[PDB]
């Protein structure tokens, strides 16, 4: 759950995720 | 979802709308945390205020969808609720307090590249993750601004504030079973969820697992990326009720 099979699954980063960690 | 942003296909496999049968009706987003249980808020189903009392014949789920109003034929997947559970402890007179409902579908889904469970937060994760700076992303596809509907499902990233912040900006009085984020007045960003975009998840992305958490359901709200208010929303781990 939570690894979306089109991103996750594949090994591949969304548009916007880069801004979730750098915001960490 | 002011200020959002056209999400890529397959970004929210969680993502489920809520729609009134008939006549067809977007009412709300909500989410899917396993195959057969659907997360959403309770005003989305009952609030008295504007005479509102959905029960199970008069709601229908669309799930795996991108568009607002085109059929997705080889994606999508509609299914019907078979019972509704409100929290006990609801409060519509007063605050949305414990603004959460599950929606147990009538048969369990089948999962697809197009349709996959969001995972409930564990105190770790909880613990770890809600911590103010740190951005959810919110997705949806309500008001593309405030009296406006979207044709794709719009996603928009939200930095977690401070409570006292959340409690001073609001005569409502605010409880530890929601949280609130958004830009504050200065940032230089904005954004922000808005009706309609009502009981759609908030979540986060953990580093450790590489797995996206609900941490939150849009709840309410004064306006929609007003300057000096932020978005309220249900603290799920706070309420992670045993009805399933
Ligand atoms: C259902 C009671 O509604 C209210 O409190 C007011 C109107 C209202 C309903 C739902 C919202 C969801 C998100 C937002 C928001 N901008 N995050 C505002 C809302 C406002």
């Amino acid at each position: 759950c939570g690894l979306r099979p089109l991103f996750e699954k594949k090994q591949v980063q969304d548009q916007t995720e880069k801004e979730l960690f750098e915001s960490y | 979802i002011v200020e959002g942003q056209d999400a890529e296909v397959g970004l929210s496999p969680w993502q489920v709308m809520l729609f009134r049968k008939s006549p067809q009706e977007l009412l709300c987003g909500a989410s899917l945390i396993s195959d057969r249980w659907v997360l959403t808020a309770a005003h989305c189903l009952l609030y008295p205020p504007w005479d509102k009392n959905f029960t199970v014949d008069d709601l229908l789920v669309r799930i795996g969808k991108h568009s607002r109003t085109r059929y997705e034929r080889k994606v999508e997947k509609i299914s019907m609720l078979d019972k509704i559970y409100i929290h006990p402890r609801y409060n519509w007179k007063e605050n949305l307090d414990r603004d959460i409902a599950l929606l147990k579908l009538k048969r369990p889904i089948e999962l697809s590249d197009y349709i996959h469970p969001v995972c409930l937060p564990d105190k770790q994760t909880a613990a770890k993750l809600l911590h103010a700076g740190f951005k959810g992303r919110v997705t949806g596809w309500g008001n593309r601004r405030e009296t406006v509907q979207p044709s794709v499902l719009q996603v928009v990233n939200l930095p977690l504030v401070e409570r006292p912040v959340c409690k001073a900006s609001t005569r409502i009085r605010i409880t530890d079973n929601m949280f609130c984020a958004g830009y504050k007045p200065g940032e230089g960003k904005r954004g922000d969820a808005c009706e309609g975009d009502s009981g759609g998840p908030f979540v986060m992305k953990s580093p450790y697992n590489n797995r996206w958490y609900q941490m939150g359901i849009v709840s309410w709200g004064e306006g929609c990326d007003r300057d000096g208010k932020y978005g309220f929303y249900t603290h799920v781990f706070r309420l992670k009720w045993k009805v399933i």
